[PDB]
RNA sequence: AAACUGCGAAUGGCUCAUUAAAUCAGUUAUGGUUCCUUUGGUCGCUCGUACUUGGAUAACUGUGGUAAUUCU
RNA sequence: UGGUGACUCUAGAUAACCUCGGGCCGAUCGCACGCCGGCGGCGACGACCCAUUCGAACGUCUGCCCUAUCAACUUUCGAUGGUAGUCGCCGUGCCUACCAUGGUGACCACGGGUGACGGGGAAUCAGGGUUCGAUUCCGGAGAGGGAGCCUGAGAAACGGCUACCACAUCCAAGGAAGGCAGCAGGCGCGCAAAUU
RNA sequence: CGCUACUACCGAUUGGAUGGUUUAGUGAGGCCCUCGGAUCGGCCCCGCCGGGGUGCCCUGGCGGAGCGCUGA
């Protein structure tokens, strides 16, 4: 489970790692502290967050985003890009002449961060507003709900 | 070619046409800024330099 | 010029984009200051709203920090050694944000001296240069050596440390960005980074 | 486009000017200043429009080129100055002080006050921060920068400050149960006492007012200025005290001060 | 009066060619930026010729060049 | 110290750095005549930096006309995402290098057309709708067509500059000077629109 | 079906008309030449007597050059 996959060194920038240690008081990794933050609007902390190893610079709870803005929701579609998944919000837009409604849908490409562990095709998800990350992606996961049609 | 000519100790200018070449022949090929002995303008520019 | 705009850009479909105007002055692009290794030689550049960005263009000095003992030192740019973007970059020799070099290790010695109070350590072909051993002999009063017996409780340095020091260069990292504000400046790498980018450099190599 | 804009078309002026569109194409324009563009008083206005002291904006600028107008106890020769919610306005020659006060139609009134409640103004705090040495600053709705503030003022509290000094004399506590003007929205001008505010996490908290005769309505926090501790007021208001009538009652009392007075 | 300096000349006015999630409208964000001016306005917070320092250059005076310019 | 729903906020502390193209902490004016080598009152103009005063810029939450005789589109040339940088005032494939194949579509993608600037709004009232909106207010764009810039806080400015393209003015033929979709006025075009 | 009131498609046509729509080359340009630098500049080694903290030497107009020193 290496997390150094890339050229340059990946840690967490707030985190200082060279701390002088104690030989006689040493044996083995003690232990590497861990930075994270509680986001607001009542969300909480995913334990994986909080004790995981990865490093997300994107991550709304060990990253540099601030979530602010739209809290939406969409169903995941797609799971085929690295940290990014694609998910769809279906809404029905009404057309006055008829006094019907129309169904619509658009996809939105949100960030997902390595706390949130085998999310799957069809779960809930709760996306939070966050500056532009990519050329597509604004919005952040910050909650995933199992769907009913789940183990 | 005419010349206009000035003297700044007195603050005194003079623009002498002169139409003849080999006056001017000791002038050509250097650049602004150089100093030239112009002893053949006139039998009074002895020990000049414009 | 360069520009930085958007619109430019294929959408998020994938159809082409119609721009509606021509290109203005605030979506401008500058040409990149490649920071080569050289006497100090630092253009400014007029940014929006009248501020100054300096644009280096020649850099051999750097503040770099050493971040565990935390004792920061002006010190020289020798070399580069990796980049984990392109490498070009290390084979032209530009300073960039977040590439290795190699700086001196001369101020950082020297105040290592000005903390020694360690037990033997690598002093076998010495040096018999006179008045240098009194930053390591000296005469002193008890309680000055006492305090420094207490500092040589606490003092570990690492061993590729060490064989950094041995060589006279250091290896840093540039956490500034010189084409941005005329400063190269870093802390030495440490521990599992300088771990990661030897093995880096070595597989380079 | 290329740059800030220096004219103000009259009908895109704000409505509470109570600008004609026979009159001309442009508005004046406020200049920048303590007080929004869409929410001040320019002092041509007040002095024309208004007080009828001029009849042109000529004239306005004779006056205040006399030096004749103070606002907050400084003389002001900019006929275009924004002047707000508070701010006082003094005029030594003709010997009156005027209070902008909204009315309860939304609109400034001509509120004049005695010479002595012209010596201070309230001010709603805008930010606190602590800068430069940890020293604490306070930041007002009147743009007003009031170095070492009292430790129990928090933001959304309004300061009772001494125009001649600048210094901070009192201040109230936003709680319920004091009383408040609405300085923006459909509420605004009214006059009321705080009963309940609601907290919208990321979002805008609401305040629910109620005024003396009993009406309660509601506005987002940043349209609530608190004038008294209590129901009782640390100002003079208007002619009318902050309640807003009905269109029928308002038609009842026109009806019969007509019928009273002839 | 001239001329140097400062400020404005990026407002206004005109037109609708381009432009089909582009522009625009309502909503929201900048905790991801800059901001002349106005208004408050950190402005003896630096620990070894100050009773006022220095190349200049316009206007002005004179010599001019070009068929010609708000050229010089 | 003090804040926010949430800071890698603010404030504080230590080690240092501080740009040929340096960096803020003042080398100046205003008619009254007044005080126990000296002090003083009002101003004017500057100037870092903090305060969203006026803004601008960037985020697409939702909403836009006709067309399938347009069904698949995007990815030597960034197409979608990740990592590190460059550049930028800043976020960002904005650009570069490497890596992963993604991303969008019959809930009309993509392509084409529009005698398409968008909106506030305008033309009958049964109710519902159908058309229109170049046009005085708001937003955008442009200054013959493109492109590139200087100055400046702010312009890719055109009653600013520099080129090329198309027209076009004076010339002594060496050269010089242009931009009315500003107000008036001309010509042309026209069914179609005013006073130098 | 031997008359006209009756533009376009097909044109063994490539005869023509504001017709830039992209390859491949060339190529404008704020000269951001790190190869460039006769000119322009208070000491730099002097002419010499402007005059001093000593009509007696830390001097107030470089007459005046030398790719030697520095400056946009």
């Amino acid at each position: 489970a290496d997390i150094q996959t890339e050229r340059a060194y990946q840690k967490q920038p707030t985190i200082f790692q060279n701390k002088k240690r104690v030989l006689l008081g040493e044996t083995g990794k003690e232990k590497l502290p861990r930075y994270y933050k509680n986001i607001g609007l009542g969300f909480k902390t995913p334990k994986e967050a909080i004790e995981g190893t990865y490093i997300d610079k994107k991550c709304p709870f060990t990253g540099n985003v601030s979530i602010r803005g739209r809290i939406l929701s969409g169903v995941v579609t797609k799971m085929k890009m690295q940290r990014t998944i694609v998910i769809r919000r279906d809404y029905l837009h009404y057309i006055r002449k008829y006094n019907r409604f129309e169904k619509r849908h658009k996809n939105m490409s949100v960030h997902l961060s390595p706390c949130f562990r085998d999310v799957q095709i069809g779960d809930i998800v709760t996306v939070g507003e966050c500056r532009p990350l990519s050329k597509t992606v604004r919005f952040n996961v910050l909650k995933v709900t199992k769907a009913a049609g789940t183990k | 070619m005419k010349l206009n000519i000035s003297f700044p100790a007195t603050g005194c200018q003079k623009l002498i046409e002169v139409d003849d070449e080999r006056k001017l022949r000791t002038f050509y090929e250097k650049r602004m800024a150089t100093e030239v002995a112009a002893d053949a303008l006139g039998e009074e520019w002895k020990g000049y330099v414009v | 010029g360069i520009s930085r705009d958007n619109w430019h850009k294929r959408r998020k479909t994938g159809g082409k984009r119609k721009p509606y105007h021509k290109k203005r002055k605030y979506e401008l692009g500058r040409p990149a200051a490649n920071t080569k290794i050289g006497p100090r030689r630092i253009h400014t550049v007029r940014v929006r709203g009248g501020n100054k960005k300096y644009r280096a263009l020649r850099l051999d000095v750097g503040n770099f920090s050493w971040g565990s003992e935390c004792c920061t030192r002006k010190t020289r740019i020798i070399d580069v050694v990796y980049n984990a973007s392109n490498n070009e970059l290390v084979r032209t020799k530009t300073l960039v944000k977040n590439c290795i070099v190699l700086i001196d290790s001369t101020p950082y010695r020297q105040w290592y001296e000005s903390h020694y109070a360690l037990p033997l350590g690598r002093k076998k072909g010495a040096k018999l240069t006179p008045e240098e051993e009194e930053i390591l002999n000296k005469k002193r009063s008890k309680k000055i050596q006492k305090k420094y017996d207490e500092r040589k409780k606490n003092a570990k340095i690492s061993s590729l440390l060490e064989e950094q020091f041995q060589q006279g260069k250091l290896l840093a990292c540039i956490a500034s960005r010189p084409g941005q504000c005329g400063r190269a400046d870093g802390y030495v790498l440490e521990g599992k980074e300088l771990e990661f980018y030897l093995r880096k450099i070595k597989a380079r190599k | 486009a290329r740059g800030p804009k220096k004219h103000l078309k009259r009908v895109a002026a704000p409505k509470h000017w109570m600008l004609d569109k026979l009159t001309g194409v442009f508005a004046p324009r406020p200049s920048t200043g303590p007080h929004k563009l869409r929410e001040c008083l320019p002092l041509i206005i007040f002095l024309r429009n208004r007080l009828k002291y001029a009849l042109t904006g000529d004239e306005v600028k004779k006056i205040c080129m006399q030096r004749f107008i103070k606002i907050d106890g400084k003389v002001r020769t900019d006929i275009t100055y924004p002047a707000g919610f508070m701010d006082v306005i003094s005029i030594d020659k003709t010997g009156e002080n005027f209070r902008l006060i909204y009315d309860t139609k939304g609109r400034f009134a001509v509120h004049r006050i005695t010479p002595e409640e012209a010596k201070y103004k309230l001010c709603k705090v805008r930010k606190i921060f602590v800068g430069t040495k940890g020293i604490p600053h306070l930041v007002t709705h009147d743009a007003r920068t009031i170095r070492y503030p009292d430790p129990l003022i928090k933001v959304n509290d309004t300061i009772q400050i001494d125009l001649e000094t600048g210094k901070i004399t009192d201040f109230i506590k936003f709680d319920t149960g004091n009383l408040c003007m609405v300085t923006g929205g459909a509420n605004l001008g009214r006059i009321g006492v705080i009963t309940n505010r609601e907290r919208h996490p990321g979002s805008f908290d609401v305040v629910h007012v109620k005024d003396a005769n009993g009406n309660s309505f509601a506005t987002r926090l940043s349209n609530i200025f608190v004038i008294g501790k209590g129901n009782k007021p640390w100002i003079s208001l208007p002619r009318g005290k902050g309640i807003r009538l009905t269109i029928a009652e308002e038609r009842d009392k026109r009806l019969a001060a007509k019928q009273s007075s002839g």
